[PDB]
RNA sequence: CUAAGGCUAAAUACCGGCACGAGACCGAUAGUCAACAAGUACCGUAAGGGAAAGUUGAAAAGAACUUUGAAGAGAGAGUUCAAGAGGGCGUGAAACCGUUAAGAGGUAAACGGGUGGGGUCCGCGCAGUCCGCCCGGUUCAACCCGGCGGCGGGUCCGGCCGUGUCGGCGGGUCCCCCGACCGGCGACCGGCCGCCGCCGGGCGCAUUUCCACCGCGGCGGUGCGCCGCGACCGGCUCCGGGAC
RNA sequence: GACGUCGGCUACCCACCCGACCCGUCUUGAAACACGGACCAAGGAGUCUAACACGUGCGCGAGUCGGGGGCUCGCACGAAAGCCGCCGUGGCGCAAUGAAGGUGAAGGCCGGCGCGCUCGCCGGCCGAGGUGGGAUCCCGAGGCCUCUCCAGUCCGCCGAGGGCGCACCACCGGCCCGUCUCGCCCGCCGCGCCGGGGAGGUGGAGCACGAGCGCACGUGUUAGGACCCGAAAGAUGGUGAACU
RNA sequence: GGUAUAGGGGCGAAAGACUAAUCGAACCAUCUAGUAGCUGGUUCCCUCCGAAGUUUCCCUCAGGAUAGCUGGCGCUCUCGC
RNA sequence: GGUAAGAAGCCCGGCUCGCUGGCGUGAGCCGGGCGUGGAAUGGAGUGCCUAGUGGGCCACUUUUGGUAAGCAGAACUGGCG
RNA sequence: GGGAGCCCGCCCCCGGAGCCCCGCGGACGCUACGCCGCGACGAGUAGGAGGGCCGCUGCGGUGAGCCUUGAAGCCUAGGGC
């Protein structure tokens, strides 16, 4: 498989010009990002009092 | 996919989206480009100026091979050679001035568009323009003519 | 009828073109048949090259290209005389020979 | 009975991306939370540009980004692009930059990493600068597509420089009666 | 280049003929006109025109026999899982027709909104008073011992794993070793701590857990149907007073 | 209130009050003494190919591509799928402007050489000009405070004010090709009916640090039978004087 | 009864009469699904927006092109923050 | 029926001009200082495709031809369509 | 941090302060293409757009799907959405 498609830092070596596609986003886990301290430090107090 | 097309939403409507006063007839205005001079003149004169009439000289047996002359600008001239050749420039303390052949890459005419980096070059081409030659001489290179 | 800036188009469909429509569903079968014929011909001449006779070096006319080098039809008689190969013998050993090609350079 | 026109009551602006890819949806959800919670308007602009279509976010060239970062004051700031960063071949010297983009070309990525710069994604931007502080937001030329050369005042109109829709340019295809002073008139 | 002389296979085409294979195609008013004795029946002097028409049953086991009738037709009997499949016989709709049951009927019939009366069955019920928690009036949780599995943690406790830089150039891009920092990132373990669950031993009875009742005691959604009353609020139509 | 009694909005029939002219179409105007229409069942009309334009989605990106061909399978799934010094012959795009011979996109600043002559020649420097509006980003005095007075690094919100200023718009400049006017000089292998340069107007589908290519979907305009049905006609080849 | 004259042809004491129930141009097949600015028809539901019979040109007046009226898709900004 | 009711406006300082001028003009470039410019109501600006329409009719008012017309023909506004 | 106030010290943690706010973890609410709260509005031919867990046929996957203890089709004064 590594000889057929290759990694991100290496060519396919069996396909003349082909590399693995790049990821649009790296940290795919949204839950970890949302509750990260860096984000939480820069958030307002939510308004969840139904009027 | 006919499923997603407009004809599925028009079921049950009498006129099928073509009006009930003016029906959908075969060719109310004519077939093709009919009437370029009469009754369709405004469209031709306000969207295709110069459609009617004849201008210029005729060329009976025209061959595209004779008039083949691809052009390359000085804006992208080092791209024809490998990057290591450009890296081996302003270096070696000799003034190497590597030779760039544009006929090898598929170009005959060299144009003067763009800014040339301060590095002597040897450019061999079928034809040269005045501005390109001026830029090459100012940078510190030389123009070579090849048949 | 024209309508608010479309291209002026002249389709060439005024004849009975539907009578002479050529489909290409035969393409894979044609390729398979060609491959089978090529393999059979290669097997028929067991030691000889499957491509065929050797082709000469030819430069292209029409200054557009003016620089590419391709395979010619056959070696000219002057080349055979210089190399020392009889024109009638050469075709029996796998050398392409044609008598129309001149020799300027 | 109230006399109010209803023809301009429904606003046409996009609310969600039309694409069905899931990574863009995840980024959209993250920036929805960031924009609806944080008072920063940078998140609002990023959300709106994420909702946009392909033609509304034209690619940004490397040379244009370098020139924009060359302006005084915006030194050591992260480039934020909602389009695609494309390599520019008619430029030689590339400085070190911090760039954030949905897509980076292989040539552009290699040249940026060679010069010592950093390439980040929007989820990394949220972790690094959740409020988008110290960032320069850039975009490609919106009018760069060839369609706009055909838009505007119609051809065959006085003081108009609009490219007409012609099958092929040549001597005997146009530039005749309607464009020649010798043939009828010209505009 | 050498016309007014000549020959030559291959790569090419193939809605006819012979023999095969396949289908995101149609399924008897479709698909070829023709799924069947179809270019047939039939029409025109002729050139020509040209249909309709598939289905019992697994197996004919295709209804012996008795009876009325001249017979066509019936009534019995018999076959079959089924003739409530009986030789144009699988399933058998609508238009239309006969009969039976009910309702109604002098402004043609029919239609929309609102009720009433009568039928059709449906869902109860021989009260349906509906439950679900907490409280009062045969063994194990609490607490210990052993085993098993799991969770989280950091001195990163040790190694692997793993990202960026620095070191050995040791083998433009692709690999090896130790050491340091940092992201130690859910990429894995071996021990430590705390916790959880299960099993086996104790723990014999003011704790523990099932069944049934008298409490309608506290809470929640409800009542089988017909209802009535009280207070509070919101929006209206009025009435009686006093005071400027 | 509960063995001939309950609930059943909708549907079965009937009655009453109010409303209520037969649908489709041409039409300013239809219930019309305008046209089509006995009733029922089945079939029945915006399709496909090609060329464009715009919008949308995807991949790559100054590149993009698979046309055709070739290598792997004897075809179950397959006439698929995978691959190519064919990865690009070639198309599209990256350069335009003239009928053409042809030409063909950068300037500015600094010091010097001719008289700085808004003109020519030498070395260095900055490398798509400037103005106005410009989403966002940077600095930011100071304020809001904090259980008492002072000092006080820190986590904050507002933050007058001051800037770098995306994309885009409007304007002023600059450059490229054709053309017009006024002009002064440069070079040579061949000193000429040679070639090159300047300033000022104007014409171009241009440049002024790019955005296209391929696939798919939708809409609109066409060529095709072209949403379906409908002529009075024209042409080619055949058959008839059994009526007259 | 036999025979001859065949379709822009025949034949006609002449009516445009007859030429197989058709004759001011027979019948059969094909081109051909000929063309129609002209009639007729054009098949499920709900939601939202919602017109014109007007200017100019056309051998144009029962029709088109073009402006106008309409819808859809957006984008650039401001803000009861 | 047009305009004006301010920031795209005013007040100063200095440069450029192959234009015009006795000195002067006039225009264009840079630097600096001054903000609610009548009432009341609205969030605005901008770009692409785009179907149908192109037989109209009626009414208050003004009005042309006609004896008049449920006649023919115009203007504003409102309706039916 | 120091100096102090209308004799010194404490002024403690939610695995527990027990709550109208708990910044220590957080739905019965989270098919985030989901859920929830505010206001205004609701005509429509020609025409345009959107949503159909509306309907038909066939193909790739998926329901350890249904079915001779009964599939499709058809009829129904039965129960409903
Ligand atoms: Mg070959
Ligand atoms: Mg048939
Ligand atoms: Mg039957
Ligand atoms: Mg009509
Ligand atoms: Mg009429
Ligand atoms: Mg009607
Ligand atoms: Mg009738
Ligand atoms: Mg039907
Ligand atoms: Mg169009
Ligand atoms: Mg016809
Ligand atoms: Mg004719
Ligand atoms: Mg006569
Ligand atoms: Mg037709
Ligand atoms: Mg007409
Ligand atoms: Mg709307
Ligand atoms: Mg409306
Ligand atoms: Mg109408």
């Amino acid at each position: 498989l590594d000889d057929l498609y290759g990694t991100w830092r290496k060519a396919a070596s069996l396909k003349s010009n082909y590399n693995l596609p790049m990821h649009k986003m790296l940290n795919t886990d949204l839950s970890r990002i949302l509750k990260s301290p860096e984000i939480q430090r820069a958030l307002r107090a939510p308004r969840k009092k139904i009027h | 996919p006919s499923r997603l097309r407009k004809t599925r939403k028009l079921r049950g409507h009498v006129s099928h989206g073509h009006g009930r006063i003016g029906k959908h007839r075969k060719h109310p205005g004519g077939r093709g480009n009919a009437g370029g001079m009469h009754h369709h003149r405004i469209n031709f004169d306000k969207y295709h100026p110069g459609y009617f009439g004849k201008v210029g000289m005729r060329h009976y047996h025209l061959k595209r091979n004779q008039s083949f002359c691809p052009t390359v600008n000085l804006d992208k001239l080092w791209t024809l050679v490998s990057e290591q050749t450009r890296v081996n420039a302003a270096k070696n303390k000799t003034g190497a001035a590597p030779i760039i052949d544009v006929v090898r890459s598929g170009y005959y005419k060299v144009l003067g568009k763009g800014k040339l980096p301060k590095q002597p070059v040897i450019v061999k081409a079928k034809f040269f323009s005045r501005r390109a030659e001026e830029k090459i001489k100012g940078v510190g290179g030389a123009c070579v003519l090849v048949a | 009828a024209p309508s608010r800036n479309g291209m002026i188009l002249k389709p060439h469909f005024h004849k009975d073109w539907q009578r002479r429509v050529a489909t290409w569903f035969n393409q894979p079968a044609r390729k398979i048949r060609r491959r089978k014929a090529r393999q059979a011909r290669a097997r028929r001449i067991a030691p000889r090259p499957a491509s065929g006779p050797l082709r000469p070096i030819v430069r292209c006319p029409t200054v557009r290209y003016h620089t590419k080098v391709r395979a010619g039809r056959g070696f000219s008689l002057e080349e055979l005389r210089v190399a020392g190969i009889h024109k009638k013998v050469a075709r029996t050993i796998g050398i392409s020979v044609d008598p129309r090609r001149r020799n300027k350079s | 009975g109230v006399d109010i026109r209803h023809n301009k009551d429904r606003k046409v602006r996009r609310k969600e991306p039309k694409s069905q890819d899931i990574y863009l949806r995840l980024l959209v959800k993250l920036y929805r939370f960031l924009a609806r919670r944080t008072n920063s308007t940078f998140n609002q602009v990023v959300l709106k540009r994420l909702f946009m279509s392909r033609t509304n976010r034209p690619p940004l060239s490397l040379s244009r980004m370098i020139r924009k970062m060359k302006l005084p004051g915006r030194e050591g700031k992260t480039a934020v692009v909602v389009g695609t960063i494309t390599d520019d071949v008619r430029v030689q010297e590339v400085p070190k930059l911090k760039v954030c983009a949905l897509r980076v070309s292989s040539r552009a990525r290699s040249r940026i990493l060679k010069a010592g710069g950093k390439i980040l994604t929007f989820d990394q931007l949220a972790l690094d600068s959740p409020k988008g502080c110290g960032t320069v937001l850039l975009s490609g030329p919106r009018k760069g597509r060839e369609v706009y050369r055909h838009f505007g005042k119609a051809p065959g109109t006085p003081h108009s420089h609009t490219k007409p829709y012609v099958r092929s340019k040549g001597r005997k295809f146009e530039r005749a009666r309607g464009r020649r002073a010798s043939r009828g008139y010209k505009n």
